[PDB]
């Protein structure tokens, strides 16, 4: 039983991994998978950051 | 000043010499004017020119901030995070603030020095055939003409002569 944030009771919580060249991700569930549809590739690393401002 | 010429026995500077930091005034017969002792002033120029870079690219390698960001149950370390960055910054602030206090002592001081060490050039050439007269200047026995005058600044002020 929780409080309702945006009017629900149920939650939802989130994972993440990087997927290496030549690599396989395996997935199994009996219910509640959250399935993804799109990722991200990552084409351009470098100098970046993630600044705080209204 | 440590060498207790600027502002000291040479009681004021002078609007009337524009072209350089330290110089000579004269006064005879012919007239009156300024003149800058040229090697004097690029000496000090080069020095504070230095000075300033060398301030400057001290600096230079510094500490760098860099933002991370911590969940509810990470207090601990987004604290040492923030007194880590702080503690920088306030290192790096006492140090800029504390070379600026020192040198800013030091080239004024070396200023200082410039003039008074100017002042014993003059004198030792000059010896005995003048009056010093405490201020910063000094009264010939002998008549010297702009050529006299121009030997002093020289350093070729012929003492045998008169
Ligand atoms: C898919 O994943 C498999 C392993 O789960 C990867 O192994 C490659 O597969 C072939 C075998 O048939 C090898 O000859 C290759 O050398 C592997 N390729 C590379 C570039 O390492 C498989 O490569 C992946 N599929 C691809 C690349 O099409
Ligand atoms: C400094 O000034 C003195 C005096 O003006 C110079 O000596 C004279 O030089 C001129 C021009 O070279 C000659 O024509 C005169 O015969 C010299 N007279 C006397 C009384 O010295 C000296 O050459 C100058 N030295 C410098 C600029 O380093």
């Amino acid at each position: 039983t929780r409080s309702k944030v945006n009017g629900q009771s149920g939650r939802m919580e989130f994972f993440w991994t990087i997927l290496k060249p030549n690599d396989a991700i395996n997935f199994e569930s009996n219910g509640n998978f959250i399935a993804p549809e799109y990722a991200y590739k990552i084409v351009k690393k470098g100098d970046s950051t993630i600044m705080k401002s209204e | 000043g440590l060498f207790g010429a600027i502002a000291g026995f040479i009681e004021g500077g002078w609007q009337g010499m524009v072209d350089g930091w330290y110089g000579y005034h004269h006064s005879n017969e012919q007239g009156s004017g300024y003149a800058a002792d040229k090697e004097s002033t690029q000496k000090a120029i080069d020095g504070v020119t230095n000075k300033v870079n060398s301030i400057i690219d001290k600096m230079n390698t510094q500490f760098e901030a860099v933002g991370r960001e911590f969940n509810n149950l990470e207090r601990r370390i987004e604290n040492l995070n923030k007194k880590m960055e702080d503690g920088f910054l306030d290192v790096w602030t006492y140090n800029a603030e504390l070379l600026v206090l020192m040198e800013n002592e030091r080239t004024l001081d070396f200023h200082d020095s410039n003039v008074k060490n100017l002042y014993d050039k003059v004198r030792l050439q000059l010896r005995d055939n003048a009056k010093e007269l405490g201020n910063g200047c000094f009264e010939f026995y002998h008549k010297c003409d702009n050529e006299c005058m121009e030997s002093v600044r020289n350093g070729t002020y012929d003492y045998p002569q008169y």
